[PDB]
């Protein structure tokens, strides 16, 4: 039940989700990723310096859409702070299975690696 | 964007806005919550906002939308829409 997703982020959160096998929540409460996973997807307006790092997780933690990208269902997430006042299970930030670097942003365009 | 936008949610409203530094990103989020409603609005420095608005009751998103703008107008008449969504 596992899906491959992919994600424009920086150092420190690559270093993180590396160190602990776990996506690291956004500072927004609600981290984005592409699915499917696409490095074009989203690579225009992702910074210098970012990685395109495509992972898998469990199926059951991402909420998709029809415009590419999908949503994961964090504690602080809307999903997340909706089971908290109704009393349920408070969704953990999902596991990071073969993680590997597909592209950085390079002096404004989308290189591979 | 962000700065005129912080400005402006100071000056016409009373909704406390959370700032998040990132290496790369600058980002705004607004949280609420009442009795019928938790939501929140997200603005990037990429030109991107999201709209949450998640009813309580029911447990389905009122107002569920990804918008990509090129102006600060645009901007608000995004939040405008996310501000009617609740009250
Ligand atoms: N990042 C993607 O690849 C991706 C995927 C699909 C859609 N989007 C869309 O792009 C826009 C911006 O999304 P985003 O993902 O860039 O925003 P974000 O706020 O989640 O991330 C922005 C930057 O901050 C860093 N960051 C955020 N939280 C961090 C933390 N806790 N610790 C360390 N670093 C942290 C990220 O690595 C990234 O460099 C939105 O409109 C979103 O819907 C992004
Ligand atoms: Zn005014």
């Amino acid at each position: 039940m596992t899906a491959t997703v992919g994600r424009w982020m920086g150092p420190a959160e690559y270093q993180q989700m590396l160190d602990t096998g776990t996506v690291v929540q956004s500072s927004t409460g609600t981290t984005h990723v592409a699915y499917p996973a696409d490095i074009d997807a989203f690579g225009k307006q992702a910074k210098n310096g970012a990685m395109y790092v495509e992972f898998d997780v469990p199926e059951k933690s991402l909420v998709p859409t029809n415009e590419g990208w999908a949503k994961i269902v964090g504690p602080d997430s809307i999903e997340g702070r909706l089971a908290k006042r109704k009393g349920l299970p408070v969704p953990e930030m999902p596991t990071a299975e073969n993680i590997t670097v597909r592209g950085e942003k390079i002096n404004g365009e989308v290189e591979a690696k | 964007m962000l700065n005129k936008f912080k400005l402006w949610v100071s000056k016409h409203t009373d909704y406390t806005v959370i700032h998040n530094e990132n290496d790369l990103s600058y980002s705004i989020i607004i949280d609420f919550e009442d009795d019928r409603y938790i939501s929140r609005f997200t603005v990037w420095d990429d030109l991107s906002c999201m709209s949450e608005v998640m009813d309580v009751d029911t447990g389905l998103y009122k107002l569920n939308k990804r918008n990509e703008f090129s102006t600060f107008d645009e901007l608000l008449d995004i939040f405008d829409d996310f501000m009617i969504s609740i009250k």
